[PDB]
This record gives structure tokens, C-alpha cells and sequence, in this order.
């Protein structure tokens, strides 16, 4: 439009995400993707670590451990104070707060 | 004449060829499938 | 009347692009 | 190109439950899991569906997931449960008591590892995967909570690929749950970022469907499953038989969607009549198109009338001309011109597929895309903002741990969603 | 003596269907590959070779590949009647389609395809020994037609150099529709068409079912109707290399007598004695009236009317039994008529062909049987309208940037839209320039 | 190419026990010793286990060795016990009572001797030894005491040979005794020293494998020792049977280790799954594949998705294409590439024999080298610090003899052990 | 005429099995040692040969060795249907293996059992007249082919001499692989190879595998597939020793031919009629078409692409129904070609050959039966690029230190695996530098 933008229009700076193409020109990413592993599907399949999609820095995301609860239908989960106490359902749920990094 | 007529005896037994590896491909299909009995589950459930 | 409805439903299943195609060759 | 099935919550599964066994139906698999059928063109096709077990048998391609089991065992015990693979069953012990932070927070993420487990054991078996396809309820707990997380997760790892979901949101008028409201304000938050396609249904709009159309003297839930079971299934024929002009949801969705907010979709299937008039008419092209359009045969409670249509799509099924089809779309078109949007030129695509529902001779499923959809939207904005002025039943959802943000986030969010429907309404060329 | 036939997406692999049937009819080739061996006629006939080869032990084999990116098509040629007429490798098919996205066709999937197809065209073009063409099939409204179409006519372009490349083309009618974004699909196509074609023929789906309604007494047409109709221009267009003639006319006389600069390249194309057998017994057929029938707008292939415009060339191919002295006695009446002109810069105005074989009959087909038929590609700037039209459409669309994130995710700058869009632009200029008479201007 | 196994303790016994019923079972041997097996591939090889006495009988090459002479009388009374040589089995006349000081040195070196006599004998025997086989747990009395004994002894007369453990270590979870951590973490200690490969197996995950995937309604300890003999059976399967692509103890060796430390390696089979289940899903090279690398299907808590791979080892029993065996390896390398440490290009080795375990079709044994391991070490040093600190019970070593100064050495080896696994753990940009 | 066969370790033997089954079949001795002559043809015959020696009671017995250091393969050879046809002696084998350690075979292992090797060879030396080379099979990815390989070669080269010696050589797949230690047992056998072997024919399974896919129907291959190609393409190649032709070539031709510098000494290799019976019998398969064939690189059995780089030298084996016109027409064509490049300093880049004994057919085989075939032997600057990264991965692993205490352990010093990356690092120079232009240095 013919116009400079206003004060209030200048506000859409705030919603965006913004990156630099490979000449240098500056543009804006429409639908950015997960910044850990994902899926591009073509021909064949393939993962990709890092993709120029991605608006924050490649990470790893954390996981629960599978053999947290106990081997049976009791409810007895893994502490989150130390590797061998254990817990369970009363006045605190421990089977959500099981995640760590390693 | 005669070259042509070699050629044609080529070409029949390239389709004599041609059924044979249908049947060995279907064969081989038949082959490579998996396939469980009662052997697997003996030594399990007994409470001994 | 059972017959020809239970001979109804078995030529819905046709493909259209090689509909009465035979291939003869006039002489 | 093979489609995963998510079904979850008690409509999902029910739902899900009438799906399968229409599309057993339509390839002739016994509910043993043997295949009956009579022509190849039901075999050739088969692997879209259904995955092959040894010696004969198929499973479909379907994971289950409810937090409470009394559902499980009822599809189980019913007339085609066996088919299910028994390790795609999950479910948790305590039920989502209603509540959306319940189902979303402390239960959800306790199960959702296994379902992702699961949902990626059946996406990665495919050769080629197209997209996933979702049936739930958003009043109700785990179907709202636990759908969208799930959806969330799958969109964090297949961005690529396509996302369909049918949504069933509260009435105005008959609700089974008070806190209906909170529920379907988080979820339809949680869809228009997530979502590529979405299609949404009004158990009234069904219940007038059976009673004014079909003149059913005690319908069941079993009927309006059993309808949107059979558009379901009719959306995907196109991609598993042949045709003379083939379609498919990547196709559909390019030509329906013209902005990525703007996928929300009317839905309608046209072949319905009453068991004492169907002696009194043929199927033909013209009875098909005039009751596609019939606000009788929509199944949402907004009404085109009140909005224009941005874009249309047809899907024929049967041995008919093209001639037919074109034609009927441009006298539409050319007499209807106030009903579409000005600033594109045609807005309705047609398809056309060679082979038909079993026992009937033509079929056409239909879907829309209109603005009067945010009259719906607007009205849940409504019951809401009643009952949160007052805080009504906020203690359980704050307890749960939500800030109170959150709901000015989903209304914030859903009001943006209506100003931008109503600003496209309105606009003009200049 | 030899050509290539290049089949691309849905209507082109459709289109091929109808014009390989007729083409093993004509000559007489079986569905599985063999000549009869009931005849006697003595003589080992050749004519078979422009668009057949044989092994050796006799089997004949088409000149052609058949493109597409999804399975269903090429899967139904492959399991149809003409199964053990092809080679394998011919039929090629991908995953999944371009979804009506040019975009997709050219930069992210067909850019993948391309090598395959011209891997198989090159092993095609080494066993010719007289190549003079390739003719190319395709839609410009859908999404491999265009994009894949455009990409591969490019490489065929820079690899084979000098070589001829003829297309048939199936354009969006002016009210019949299919998809929404076929302007977009149809524009950029078209930019690319510009530089990469020696001559384009137009279809428009509108104008052949206006053409079988009024001729033929056909209610409820449908695509097989049309794509036998466009086998029969083909073989007729075809038919000067194959059978003894008075006036044959080669591929390369097209380009030389039709286009005057090198962008304007666009034909118009329309076909005579289309007629039902109830109305053929009530009329004969004689040459002046279906040279007096070419000229009707009610009998044109594209939905363009000639006589908004004016003529520059004229290719009139002539088959079957006919003398020269009545299409000399019938040119010169058409010239004689008022509401046809001529740009003055073209005095000379015909191209004229005669061939002895008349057409054949398909044993399930529509056309009536008759003993001689013509067909005509010309050149008028009548034409200019159909681009306008197409453009006001790409305009109202592209004002609001309606659908472009589509193609901008799929791999495409937004700069390409208005590129394209001011191309066409001056292409409307061009037709309006070359059209001004040198009286005028002294 | 001979192996010689030794069993050590009750639970090496009953470990032991079972795997002989399997071999004997694929080798057709009668429990009199008499062959009654139906196919020459048998006989070739049955040296690897048997020896041959006169008169068609065999005999199996073990030892048995125990404190308390219950478990040999349990034994003896087992349906295969006859089988065992008489002179093979020594034993005490009063138990470990669960001390590793007194397993070690008060009644080992008694009977230490008459073990290595017995060991000695039956190596000399051979015409080429193979490496040894050792059954036992770290968390008992005699099993660690004499098991890491033993294994300093003959790793001492034998070090050209090889020397592969497995082992069985208290869960933190499902203990049966209380001073475990001492008993653990002396046994780490000496193992670390002295081993060139091991394997370590909770209860808790044969439990998980059991109730999950086997849904099994009353496990006992017979189905744990079935998973334990048929994991060490399937590692040997390529040493005695022909295939496409032969393997051996030493090659398995040589390819896993990078570093003489890092020697503790997890294991799974794969074809698991309830005879309810087996009827809705075919086994196939991808299902196996999959199934293989899922933590659920491996036999420690530790769970690998907390650390990399350096290296892995599969091998196929069955008639199969070897290139759905290689594009299945590279397909798992490349789609989760973030797992496997990336100065090393190919972490995988596959190996191909014809010839399966019994009642199957096809199956796969994997071997893996992951540094979650250090997770379970941490663990139990923890525990021994609480312990440690506080004086809990040393009273009981110190009068066997053991000084101090031991424990602190163990528990600094150990500790350096876990340094070494978590500095590979970690990524490290820079 | 006379060569001796030399098979190590697994790879090795399993396709020795499959060789001397197509040998067998082709002279047509039965697998108990014997020749059923029933042809009239007056006087005997010779072609065996090269290949069998007669005792006098007329059993035939054959001119190889089978060397492996674990049992299991050669006493499955030993048990297998051949089990009459070899002489005891002939087949050697150790107690256990080389566990993937070149080291452990160099040093430890094949060190004992490498002098019965030499009493072998020289035994079936001192029963020939005119032996004129060495054809030797063996893995360089694993432990016993590259140690004993090696090792074996050195003190073959010692003690024969001049004798030419010819490798085919199964090396590491570039993403396909089944050891980690494969890296560090290439460079070091590579470095051993160079000095000692005149030319050295590259294969990859990740090639014939997509081959396989490719050219034939098959889904699932196995080894027995890719072992009879090999066994093909080594019969090809041995063919102008065995039967009439028009132009011959001993096996001394292919060193002076293609070998520019001693060190540039490994070739491409390549067979073209690989063919299914249905495409067979949907193509005439002429002289030019299988010409063209083998420069495509789909057709190679090493995974390297020719056309990142230049041909030095070509070597083109016709056998059967072909005339020499049509060679040079071929060749003519394919020196046209614009994406087919040839070094600067060699204008004369082919040599042929012409042998009219057709290729046999194998009764449980997957080729066609085909009247003529081609196979080629090429050097191009191409190949620099598998040593690159071969190198790339050894220094990826070395600079950690990776595994280096298990090859020290067993006998090696450190100081070798230096030396063998420095000279591998020089061939690399080699092979950039051989490739510059000549108008560029004056
Ligand atoms: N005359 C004729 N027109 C056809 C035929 N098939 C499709 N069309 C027309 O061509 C346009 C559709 O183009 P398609 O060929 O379906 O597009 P496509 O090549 O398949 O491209 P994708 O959809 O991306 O796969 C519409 O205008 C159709 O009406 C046919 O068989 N004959
Ligand atoms: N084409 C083909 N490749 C083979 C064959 N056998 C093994 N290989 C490949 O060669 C490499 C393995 O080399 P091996 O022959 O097994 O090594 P080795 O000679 O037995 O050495 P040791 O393991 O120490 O006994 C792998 O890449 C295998 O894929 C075969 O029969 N044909
Ligand atoms: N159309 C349809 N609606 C259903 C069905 N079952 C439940 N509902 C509706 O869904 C809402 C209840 O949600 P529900 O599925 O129980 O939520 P959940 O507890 O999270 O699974 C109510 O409006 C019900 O009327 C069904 O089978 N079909
Ligand atoms: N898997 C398995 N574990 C066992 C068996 N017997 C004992 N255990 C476990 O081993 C630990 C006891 O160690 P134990 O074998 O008694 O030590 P020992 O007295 O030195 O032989 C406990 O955790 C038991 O649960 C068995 O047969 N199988
Ligand atoms: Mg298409
Ligand atoms: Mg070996």
C-alpha cells in the first residue's frame, strides 16, 4: 500500500518470526516446525535433526523412564527425592514428575 | 530365413523362462513367511 | 425378485475408462 | 497411502465402533478378518484400511483410547470388536470426571506416552503415510483433553503431512454436562493452531436429520453414528477405487482452504429418503445436487443463509456422466451468484469416482466451507461468558492448577477466530 | 519417419488410451502386440514403423511414455486391456500427486521424477534413425500437467536443441470449471510455454461438448467421446507421414508456415464431418461443403470466436479421396467471404495438404463412417481474448494474495506471480501491435 | 569350538537347568543321553555343549557348585538332572548366610581347589576351548564370592580364551535381602577387573517383559529363567549352525567394545508376545527390528533413551533375504541418529543363521553398549554411600577379615566407572 | 591358456561356488567328475583346460584353492553336492577366525597357515604349461581376507614373479555396512594391495543390489545372486581364453591397456544384458543398445558415479552373435556423446574385443537367455572419491583412538596405521593431480 505504516499496524513486528534468507534478505516464517527431531516425507522418509523451518536452537527433548511403576496393577511409582525410595497417589501424584534429561 | 527362424526359437523358451519365474518368485513368497506353534508357549505358565 | 436384486449388486463394481473395449480389428 | 485412525472417548469409539464396521462392510471382510469379497477392485485397495495378519486375516489400522474401560469392554463385546488388535486398547483406571485440566494434565500425560508409542508403532509400518484422522466430543473430559494433546504431539512430529479431525460440540439447547462450555472454548483453542481441516457436527442437527428426513420413530445414537460414519468413510473413496477424475484430501484441502485459520468445514452426505417414499424416486444427478445444497441435509445448526461460501467441494460416486456434473455446478454458480464470494471467480470443485456404496446405484458426500460457522463459536463464546463473569465452577480447574489466564487466552482466541471470519465476510473489492 | 509421443497426468494418460486404440486399429497391430497371421497377403508391410518398432520375433512395441505422479492411472493401463502392449518400463508412476500445485509439480516433486522420464525418452530416441518430433499431451490446469510438463519441456529443450516439439494442450473453459486455482496454474504454465514450444494447440472441454450435443446426438457426453474425437485430429494431423498422398506435409512445415514471431505460436484447431449415421444418410458430403463446415465457429475446439480477430496463417490438411481442383475452387470461395479477413501484412494466407487414406472406424465409436475429411490449425488474434479473460481472473484473485502461501511453502518466491502476470501482459500487447495494419501507419 | 559353562549358586542353578532342557531340546537328546533327533545338522556340532561318552550317551560339560546342598538335590530331582555327570557337582556343608566375605574367603578357599581341579579337567579335554560361560548373581552370598573367585582363577590359567558372565543384581524395588548394596559393589569391583564382557538383568524388567508384553497370569521364576536361557542359547546359535553370514563370541567382542572399560552390555530378544495377541500380528524382519530396539523388550531398568549407543549387535536365527536385514539396520541408524554417537559412522553389526530356535520360524538375539547403564550403578553406589556412612552393618565383614580400605577402593572404582560412561553420555558442542 | 583360481575366506568361497557351478555347466562336466561325450564331432576338445585337469581314468579335477580360517563354509563345500568333483587337498581350512582384526590374520593366524597355501599353489603350478595369471577373490571388509589376502599376495609375488595377478574385490559399501571396524582393515589392506596387484576390479553389494532391484524383479535378493553376476562377468572376461573368435585378448592385454601409472591400477566394472525374461522378450536387444548400456552408471556393480570424472581408458568385451562394424558404429556413438568425458592426454581411449560364444544359461538362473552380450573394464578419476571417504571415516574413528589397544594387542604397531593413511593421502594427490589439464600447465 501506498501508505507507511502506522504505530498501531507496527505492532504485527511483535507476532512474528523473522529470518534471514540465504542472499540476505529478511523474511518471515509462516509455519515454523518442532525444534527437536521431526519428519519431512517425499519419496522416501527422512529425520532432520536442524531444518531452517525451526525458530529456536535444536534440542533433545527429555523423557519419562518406562519402567517407572511396578511390575503389577499395585499403584507404587519411583520417588523424586533419590533413585530407590517410592511413592504413590497420596496427596501427590509422582508418575508426572518422573521427567529428566539423563 | 533361417536367422529368423532362430530368433523365434530364442523368443519361446525366453517365455518357457518367463513361467518358470513366476512359479519359483510365488514359491519363494511362500517361503519367507513367519509362522508360530505350540512349541513356542511349552515352558511357559506352569507354576512349578 | 430375490435373484435379480442379489444380481444387482454384483455389477456396481466397473471401471469406466476401458468400458466395452474389445480390440477386434475390422478386416 | 494409508490412513491412521485415532478414536477416542466414548463417542470417539462409538463412533469409530459404526466406521469400521461400514468400511468391513463396503471390502467385504467377515468379522472374523477374513476377506468374502466378490471383485478385485475390493482386494486392490485393501492395504489403505487394513494391515494384513498371517493366514489370511486383516486388522484395522486404529488405536483406542479412553480413561475409563467400560467403554473398551462394550466395543470389545460387540458384533465386530474382535477384529481389534487387542495391544491397541488403552485405558487408564480413574475417569476424567468431566473436567478438561483433569484430562489434559494429570491423567493425560500419565497415558499419553503409550498412545504416542502405539500411534508411531502404526505410523511407521506404512510404505507411504497420509494423514491421520480424528473422532471426538469437545464438551466432553478425556476427549477433549487427551484428543488435543494427542493431536498437539502428532503435529510436533508429522508437520508435513495432513490433520483431519470430526468434532462433535455441544448443543445450545440439549446438553448432557454443565461445564460444556470450558471444555469446547480450550479445545476449539487448541484446533485452530493445530488443526489443517476440520469438520464439526451438532448431535441437533443430526436429531433433525433423522426426524424431519428420515422419519425414524425412535432413533439412537446408533443412527447418528452411523451417519457420520458414512461420510467418513465416503470423504476417503476417491483415494482407493478408480475414477475419471480422482481427488484426494491434500487436493481437497488446497482447493478449500484459501488462509490457514480459515479451515472449518460444513458437512453433508445426499442420498436420504424415508422408506415409504423411496418407491417414488429414481436417483439421478439433478435429485443429488438439489439436496446436497438442502440446509435440511447440513449437519451443523448454522445455516448457509446467514453467511456466503468462500469454497465448495463434490465428490460423485457412481457410473455418471461429467457433462452432468459440470453443468449442474455452472447453473448453480451462475444462478446462485449472492451466495458466494465475489472476489473469487468459482468456488466450488467437483470429483467424480467410478465406484458406489454397495447397493446403491449414486452417492455424493459434500463439504463446505462458510462463514456462518462463526455463529456457532460465538454463541459457546456466550454460555461462557455467563458463566465465568461469576466464576461459577472455576475452583475445580484452578485446583486442577490452571491460572486463571488461560480462559482469557481461549476467549481471546476464539473471539480473534470470529473477527476473522466476520472481516471476510465483509469484504469488498474496491 | 519416426515420432515420440510424450503422455502427461490424468487427461493425457486418457487421451493416450483413445490414441494408441486407434492407432493399432489403423494398422492392425492385436492387443498383444502380434499381426494376424490368418492373412495372406504376401506382402511384410512397414507403414507400422512411425510409431511401432519390433523385436524380431514380431511383437510390436509403442513409441511412448506414460507420466504420473499418482499410481491409480498408470495401474489401471497397467491391468487393462492393452497390458502386454507396452513395456514396463513406459509406464511410470510415483507416490502421491502435485494436489493442483504447479508449484509442487516443478520445484519439490517433479524436479524428483524428471530423470526417470528423461532417461526413458533418451533410450526411446536412440532407436530412431529419423526423428522429426516429439508431441506432448497435458492439462495446464492441474498440478503435475503444468509443472512437471513445463520442467520436462525445458530439458527436452536444452538436450535435444534444433527438434521440434509440438503440444496438445487442454486449457480452463471459459465457465466450465474443475479447480479453484486453475488461473494461477494456467498462467505460470504459460510463461514457461512461451519460450519452450514451436506450436501449441488449445482444447477447451466446453467447446468439444458443445460440438458433440449439436453434431453428434449424444445427451450425456462424457470424456471418452472427447478423447476419441482428439485421437481423430491426431491421426489425421499424422496421417501426411504415413500414407501416400498428393501434397505431404512434414512436422517442420508447421512452425515455418504458422508463426510469424517467435512468440505468437498459439493455434487454433477444428475438425469437419463430425456427423451422427441418422444424419449422413440424409446428406452428402462433398468437398466445398465440409470446407465450407471448417469455417463455422460451431465447429472450433476452443471456445474463441474468429471472428473478433484476424487471420495470419491458415494449414488446411485435406484426406481421403479428393481432387485438387475442388480445394482450389473452395479456398478461393472461402476467400471470397466478408465476414473473414486477412492482416494485410499476409497476402499469401494457406498452407494446403491431400492425403489418399481416409479415416478410420472404431468399432464401438460415435463419427459416422465417411469417405474424406479435413482439419484445420490456423493462426488469429482472436486469441488475445482468451489470455484477457484468464488474466481479469488471476487480477480479482491476486489482489487479496487469495491462495499464494500454498505455493510460496511449496517452494516459490511471490515475485514469480507478477513476473508471469506481466508477460502475459505484454503478450496481450504483442497481439495487439502485430494486428495494426501498414496502411494505417503510413 | 567348545564353551564351558559354569552355574554358581540357586539361582545359577536354576538358570542352568533351564538352559540345558533347551539345548538338549534343540539337539534331540533324550534325558537317558540317547540321540533321537531326526536331521545330520544335529550332529556335526554337538561337541560346542556335549561331550561323548562310549555307547552313544552325552554328557554336558558344566560344573555345579553350591554351599548348601539343597539346590543339588533340586536338581538332581529336575526332569533333565540325570543327564549331569555325578563327579561334576561339589558342594559345601554350610551356607554363604548372604556374606561376601565369607563366600570368598573363609569356605572358598576349602573348596576352590577341587572347582579348579574339575574346570581343568574338562579344558584339557577339549580339542580347541572356546571361551567360558558364568551364571550367577551379585546380589547373593556364594554366587558373588565364589563366582568372581572362580573367575580371577581362571582368568589367571586362561587369558587368551575369552571370559563372558551374565548376571543378575538386586532392584532397588524387589530386594529379598538387606545388605545387598556391600555384596553388589565388591562384585562390580572385582567384574570390572576381571571380565571381558557382561550382561546384567533386573527382575524387575524380566517382570515388566512378563506382565506386559507375555501377559502372563501366575509368572514364577521358570519363565523368568526361560527369557535368561533363551537370550544366552541365541548368542551361540551362529557358533553351531551354518548361515550366510557366521559369527562368534570373540568377532562380537571386537566389534562392541571400544574401550576396555566399557565392556556391560543390555540384551533383548525379540518375538515376544501372548498367545491371544500371536493370532493378530505376523513376525517379520521390521516387526522384530522394532521390536528389538524397544526399550520395553530390554532386560535392564535403565532405559536407553537417557543415554547413546556406541555400538550394537544383532543376530538373525531363520530363512531370510539379507537385504531386508541390511536396509532394516540402516533405516534404524539413520532414523534415530540422535542415540548413536556420532565418531563412529556404523554402530551396527548384523549376522545371519539359518537354522531358528525351536517352535519358530525366525528370531533375533540383541546386544547393546549404552551408557544408561551407569544409571543402575549410581544406583546401587548411592545406596552403599547411605550404608557406608553410618556403619550400618560392617561389623560382620571386619570379623571375616575384610578391611576397610577394600570397600573404599570398590566404591572408587565403581565411581570412576560412571565418570567414564557419563562423559560419553553427553553431547558436547563447544 | 591355463589360470589358477585363488578363493579366501567367505565372500570368496560362496562365490567360488557359484563360479565353478557355471563352469561346470558350461564345459559340461558332471559334478562327479566326468565328461558324457556324446557329440559326433570326430576329434576331442580342449576348452576345459584352462580350467579342469584329467588324471588319466578320465575324472576331471579343478585349478583351485579354497582358504578360509573358520571350517563351517568349506565343510559345507565339503558335505554339498560338489563334494567328488574337488580333490580333498584342495580344500584348506583353520580352527577358528580373524574376529574382523586384519591384525589377528596378518600376524597371528594366517601366518601358520599361509605355507600349505604355497604348497598348494605350487603343486598346481608345476602341473601347467603355460599358466599366464592368477585370479584371486576375496573381502578386504573383514579380518582373514585382508590379512591372509595380503600376506598371500606378497609371498606369491615373491616367489612368482612376473606372473600377472587380477583382483576382484568385494569393498565397503558407502552406507551399507556390516562391521564397525570395516574402515580401519580397508586402508590397511589397501595400502598392501597397492605394491603387489596389476589390476584390481571394485564391487559393492549396495550396487548390484539395486541392480537387482532395478534390472531384475527381484524384491529380496540374496548373495546367490549377486555371486552368480560375478560369476558371469569373470566368465566373460575369461571367455577369449577358452573359445574361437574373431579378435582375442589374453589376460597380459588388460594391465598394458589399462594401467597408465603404477599406481592408478583399479577399475570400474560393468555388464550390460542384465535382464528379466518379460523385458527381454519386450526389447530387441541390438549391439548399440547394450553398448549404451554399459556406460550408464545404473549398469555398474561398484557404487561410484563416472561422471564426476574422466575416462582414461576403456576395455569392451563382446561375446557372441556380433560384427565388428557395428562395434565401431557403437564406439563412434558413444565417443559423440557431450556428458562423456575422456582425459585430454588419451585420444585413443578403447580397446576391444570379439568372441563368438554366446552367454550360458543357468537352469534355477534369473537372466534371460539373450544372443549377445557386452562387459566392461574401465579407469576413471571417479573412484578418488570411495578412498575419500573411506578415509574420511578412518579419520574419524583414529582421532579417538577408537579401537586401536585390540590391533596392538595382536601384533601391530601403532606407527602403521600412519603410514597407511600418509600413502592413501598421496593417492588421493595422485588422483587430482593425473586430472589436470594440459593447456592449464603450459
Ligand atoms: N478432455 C478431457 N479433459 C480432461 C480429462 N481428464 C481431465 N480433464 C480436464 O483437465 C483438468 C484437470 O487436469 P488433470 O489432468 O486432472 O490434472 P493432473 O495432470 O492430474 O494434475 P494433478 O491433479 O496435480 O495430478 C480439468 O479441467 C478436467 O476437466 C480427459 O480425459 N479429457
Ligand atoms: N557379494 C557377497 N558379499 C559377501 C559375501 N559374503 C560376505 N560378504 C560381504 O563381505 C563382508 C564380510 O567379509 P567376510 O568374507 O565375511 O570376512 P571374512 O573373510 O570371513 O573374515 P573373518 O570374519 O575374519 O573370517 C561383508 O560386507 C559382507 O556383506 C558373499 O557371499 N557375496
Ligand atoms: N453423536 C454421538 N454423541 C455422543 C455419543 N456418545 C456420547 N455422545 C455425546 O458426547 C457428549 C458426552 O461426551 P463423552 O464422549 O462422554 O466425553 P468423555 O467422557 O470425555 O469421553 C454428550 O453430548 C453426549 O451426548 C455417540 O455415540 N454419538
Ligand atoms: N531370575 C531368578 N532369580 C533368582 C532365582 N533364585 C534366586 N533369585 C534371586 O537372586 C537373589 C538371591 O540370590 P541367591 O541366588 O540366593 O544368592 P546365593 O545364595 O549366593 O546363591 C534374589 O533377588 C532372588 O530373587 C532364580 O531361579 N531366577
Ligand atoms: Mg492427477
Ligand atoms: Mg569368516
Amino acid at each position: 500500500k501506498g501508505r507507511d505504516p502506522t504505530e498501531k499496524e507496527l505492532l504485527e513486528v511483535e507476532r512474528l518470526y523473522f529470518a534471514y534468507a540465504d542472499d540476505g534478505a529478511v523474511g518471515v516464517v509462516q509455519k515454523p516446525h518442532f525444534h527437536g527431531p521431526h519428519m519431512h516425507v517425499s519419496i522416501c522418509n527422512r529425520k532432520y535433526v536442524t531444518c531452517p523451518n525451526q525458530v529456536y536452537r535444536a534440542s533433545l527433548p527429555a523423557v519419562r523412564n518406562a519402567r517407572s511403576r511396578f511390575p503389577g496393577p499395585i499403584p507404587v511409582w519411583t520417588s523424586t527425592k533419590n533413585l530407590h525410595a517410592v511413592a504413590s497417589n497420596d496427596t501427590y501424584r509422582p508418575g508426572v514428575h518422573n521427567v529428566s534429561k539423563f | 530365413r533361417e536367422r529368423h527362424a532362430e530368433r523365434l526359437s530364442i523368443a519361446a523358451e525366453q517365455m518357457k523362462q518367463r513361467e518358470a519365474s513366476q512359479i519359483r518368485k510365488k514359491q519363494l513368497d511362500e517361503l519367507y513367511t513367519n509362522q508360530v506353534d505350540e512349541d513356542y508357549f511349552k515352558y511357559w505358565d506352569l507354576c512349578m | 425378485l430375490h435373484e435379480r436384486l442379489s444380481s444387482k449388486i454384483s455389477n456396481g463394481f466397473a471401471s469406466s475408462a476401458y468400458w466395452g473395449a474389445t480390440g477386434e480389428l475390422p478386416p | 497411502r494409508e490412513i491412521v485412525c485415532v478414536q477416542a472417548g466414548q463417542c470417539g469409539n462409538q463412533i469409530g465402533s459404526k466406521f469400521w464396521e461400514v468400511i468391513s462392510d463396503e471390502h467385504g471382510v467377515d468379522p472374523t478378518g477374513t476377506y468374502q469379497g466378490d471383485s478385485d477392485l475390493q482386494l486392490e485397495r485393501i492395504n489403505v484400511y487394513f494391515d494384513e495378519a498371517t493366514g489370511g486375516r486383516y486388522v484395522p489400522r486404529s488405536v483406542l483410547i479412553d480413561l475409563e474401560p467400560g467403554t473398551m469392554d462394550s466395543v470389545r463385546a460387540g458384533p465386530y470388536g474382535q477384529i481389534f488388535r487387542p495391544d491397541n486398547f488403552i485405558f487408564g483406571q480413574s475417569g476424567a470426571g468431566n473436567n478438561w485440566a483433569k484430562g489434559h494434565y494429570t491423567e493425560g500425560a500419565e497415558l499419553i506416552d503409550s498412545v504416542l508409542d502405539v500411534c508411531c508403532k502404526e505410523a511407521e509400518s506404512c510404505d507411504c503415510l497420509q494423514g491421520f484422522q480424528i473422532c471426538h466430543s469437545l464438551g466432553g473430559g478425556t476427549g477433549s483433553g487427551m484428543g488435543t494433546l494427542l493431536i498437539s504431539k502428532l503435529r510436533e512430529q508429522y508437520p508435513d503431512r495432513i490433520m483431519m479431525t470430526f468434532s462433535i460440540i455441544p448443543s445450545p439447547k440439549v446438553s448432557d454436562t454443565v461445564v460444556e462450555p470450558y471444555n469446547t472454548t480450550l479445545s476449539v483453542h487448541q484446533l485452530v493452531e493445530n488443526s489443517d481441516e476440520s469438520m464439526c457436527i451438532d448431535n441437533e442437527a443430526l436429531y433433525d436429520i433423522c426426524f424431519r428426513t428420515l422419519k425414524l420413530t425412535t432413533p439412537t445414537f446408533g443412527d447418528l453414528n452411523h451417519l457420520v460414519s458414512a461420510v467418513v468413510s465416503g470423504v476417503t473413496c476417491c483415494l482407493r477405487f478408480p475414477g475419471q477424475l480422482n481427488s484426494d484430501l491434500r487436493k481437497l484441502a488446497v482447493n478449500l482452504v484459501p488462509f490457514p485459520r480459515l479451515h472449518f468445514f460444513m458437512m453433508g452426505f445426499a442420498p436420504l429418503t424415508s422408506r415409504g417414499s423411496q418407491q417414488y424416486r429414481g436417483l439421478s444427478v439433478p435429485e443429488l445436487t438439489q439436496q446436497m445444497f438442502d440446509a435440511k441435509n447440513m449437519m451443523q445448526a448454522a445455516d448457509p443463509r446467514h453467511g456466503r461460501y468462500l469454497t465448495a467441494s463434490a465428490l460423485f460416486r457412481g457410473r455418471m456422466s461429467t457433462k452432468e456434473v459440470d453443468e449442474q455446478m455452472l447453473n448453480v454458480q451462475n444462478k446462485n451468484s449472492s451466495y458466494f464470494i465475489e472476489w473469487i471467480p468459482n468456488n466450488i470443485k467437483s470429483s467424480v469416482c467410478d465406484i458406489p456404496p454397495k447397493g446403491l446405484k449414486m452417492a455424493v458426500t459434500f463439504i463446505g466451507n462458510n462463514t456462518c460457522i462463526q455463529e456457532m463459536f460465538r454463541r459457546v463464546g456466550e454460555q461462557f461468558t455467563l458463566m465465568f463473569r461469576r466464576k461459577a465452577f472455576l475452583h475445580w480447574y484452578t485446583g486442577e492448577g490452571m491460572d486463571e489466564m488461560e480462559f482469557t487466552e481461549a476467549e481471546s482466541n476464539m473471539n480473534d477466530l470470529v473477527s476473522e471470519y466476520q472481516q471476510y465476510q465483509d469484504a469488498t473489492i474496491e | 519417419r519416426e515420432a515420440i509421443c510424450i503422455h502427461i497426468g490424468q487427461a493425457g494418460c486418457q487421451v493416450g488410451n483413445a490414441c494408441w486404440e486407434l492407432f493399432c486399429l489403423e494398422h492392425g497391430i492385436q492387443p498383444d502386440g502380434a499381426m494376424p497371421s490368418d492373412k495372406t497377403i504376401g506382402v511384410e508391410d512397414d507403414a507400422f514403423n512411425t510409431f511401432f518398432s519390433e523385436t524380431g520375433a514380431g511383437k510390436h512395441v509403442p513409441r511412448a511414455v506414460f507420466l504420473d505422479l499418482e499410481p491409480t492411472v498408470v495401474d489401471e493401463v497397467r491391468t487393462g486391456t492393452y497390458r502386454q502392449l507396452f513395456h514396463p518400463e513406459q509406464l511410470i508412476s510415483g507416490k502421491e500427486d502435485a494436489a493442483n500445485n504447479y508449484a509442487r509439480g516443478h520445484y519439490t516433486i517433479g524436479k524428483e521424477i524428471v530423470d526417470l522420464c528423461l532417461d526413458r525418452i533418451r533410450k526411446l530416441a536412440d532407436n530412431c534413425t529419423g526423428l522429426q518430433g516429439f508431441l506432448v499431451y497435458h492439462a495446464v490446469g492441474g498440478g503435475t500437467g503444468s509443472g512437471l510438463g513445463a520442467l520436462l519441456l525445458e530439458r527436452l529443450s536444452v538436450d535435444y536443441g534444433k527438434k521440434s516439439k509440438l503440444g496438445y494442450t487442454v486449457y480452463p473453459s471459459p465457465q466450465v470449471s474443475t479447480a479453484v486455482v486453475e488461473p494461477y496454474n494456467s498462467v505460470l504454465s504459460t510463461h514457461s510455454l512461451l519460450e519452450h514450444t514451436d506450436v501449441a494447440a488449445m482444447l477447451d472441454n466446453e467447446a468439444i461438448y458443445d460440438l458433440t450435443r449439436r453434431n453428434l446426438d449424444i445427451e450425456r457426453p462424457t470424456y471418452t467421446n472427447l478423447n476419441r474425437l482428439i485421437g481423430q485430429v491426431v491421426s489425421s494431423l499424422t496421417a501426411s507421414l504415413r500414407f501416400d498422398g498428393a501434397l505431404n506435409v512434414d512436422l517442420t512445415e508447421f512452425q515455418t508456415n504458422l508463426v510469424p514471431y517467435p512468440r505468437i505460436h498459439f493455434v487454433l484447431t477444428s475438425y469437419a464431418p463430425v456427423i451422427s449415421a441418422e444424419k449422413a444418410y440424409h446428406e452428402q458430403l462433398s468437398v466445398s461443403e465440409i470446407s465450407n463446415a471448417v469455417f463455422e465457429p460451431a465447429s472450433m475446439m476452443t471456445k474463441c470466436d474468429p471472428r473478433h480477430g484476424k487471420y495470419m496463417a491458415c494449414c488446411l490438411m485435406y484426406r481421403g479421396d479428393v481432387v485438387p481442383k475442388d480445394v482450389n475452387a473452395a479456398v478461393a470461395t472461402i476467400k471470397t467471404k466478408r465476414t473473414i479477413q486477412f492482416v494485410d501484412w499476409s497476402p499469401t494466407g494457406f498452407k494446403c495438404g491431400i492425403n489418399y487414406q481416409p479415416p478410420t472406424v472404431v468399432p464401438g465409436g460415435d463419427l459416422a463412417k465417411v469417405q474424406r475429411a479435413v482439419c484445420m490449425i490456423a493462426n488469429s488474434t482472436a486469441i488475445a481474448e482468451v489470455f484477457a479473460r484468464i488474466d481479469h481472473k488471476f487480477d480479482l484473485m491476486y489482489s487479496k494474495r487469495a491462495f499464494v502461501h500454498w505455493y510460496v511453502g511449496e517452494g516459490m518466491e511471490e515475485g514469480e506471480f507478477s513476473e508471469a502476470r506481466e508477460d502475459l501482459a505484454a503478450l496481450e500487447k504483442d497481439y495487439e501491435e502485430v494486428g495494426a495494419e501498414s496502411a494505417d501507419m503510413d
